[PDB]
């Protein structure tokens, strides 16, 4: 037990090109997604307690 | 090294503080300094573009170091630190040495340049006059104010003078 949950929840993600599908098929244990994300490509991760200005 | 900066020229002068290297004239005119101004420049000149190849020839791309891995990757990620501590080492090591070479080159350029003015000196004034030993030449004949700025220019009129230093020999 973590977090008080006894169950657990796997996180997937992909990338659909341009012209393509994503199919979903589910008779149960889906969490669907909601909100995607239209990105473009091209530039790090910091890990900093720096103010930013 | 040529031996004239801590050579036959003992130290520095702090009178002068308009070149590297230069003149100073006694005379009955007056004492005065004057910087050599075509050797300074020359040096100051090399010297820029010494700085500008140490500087200019270090560019590089758009790059980013850290990369984060989980613990099942603990191999890829030794690898990565051993990339960057290696590429580390190679770049301390090259700019201490360049920076160790490049200051030994310096300094013998200065010490050139101080020798082949004396050395010009030397060649134009022949037997007119006599080397003291400091880096310095007593006339035999007296000569002004034009003799000197002839002398820096390196236009020194040796028969003008050689009969009247041939007296004084």
């Amino acid at each position: 037990k973590v977090r008080d949950q006894e169950g657990r929840m796997n996180y997937y993600w992909t990338l659909v090109e341009p012209g393509d599908k994503i199919t979903f098929e589910a008779t149960g244990n889906l969490v669907v997604p909601r909100y995607a994300f239209t990105m473009e490509r091209d530039s790090g991760i910091i890990i900093s307690d720096t103010p930013v200005h | 090294l040529f031996g004239a900066i801590a050579g036959f020229i003992e130290g520095g002068w702090t009178g002068m503080v308009d070149g590297w290297y230069g003149y100073h004239h006694q005379n009955e005119q007056g004492s005065g300094y004057a910087a050599d101004l075509k050797s300074t420049q020359n040096a100051i000149d090399k010297i820029t573009n010494k700085v500008n190849s140490v500087i200019e020839k270090m560019n590089t791309q758009f790059t980013a170091v850290g990369k984060e891995f989980n613990h099942l990757e603990k191999r890829i990620e030794n690898l990565n630190k051993k990339v960057d501590d290696g590429f580390l080492d190679i770049w301390t090591y090259n700019a201490e040495l360049l920076v160790l070479l490049e200051n030994e080159r310096t300094l013998d350029y200065h010490d050139s340049n101080v020798k082949n003015l004396y050395e010009k000196v030397r060649n134009q004034l022949k037997n007119n006059a006599k080397e003291i030993g400091n880096g310095c030449f007593e006339f035999y004949h007296k000569c002004d104010n034009t003799c000197m700025e002839s002398v820096k220019n390196g236009t020194y009129d040796y028969p003008k003078y050689s009969e009247e230093a041939k007296l004084n020999r």
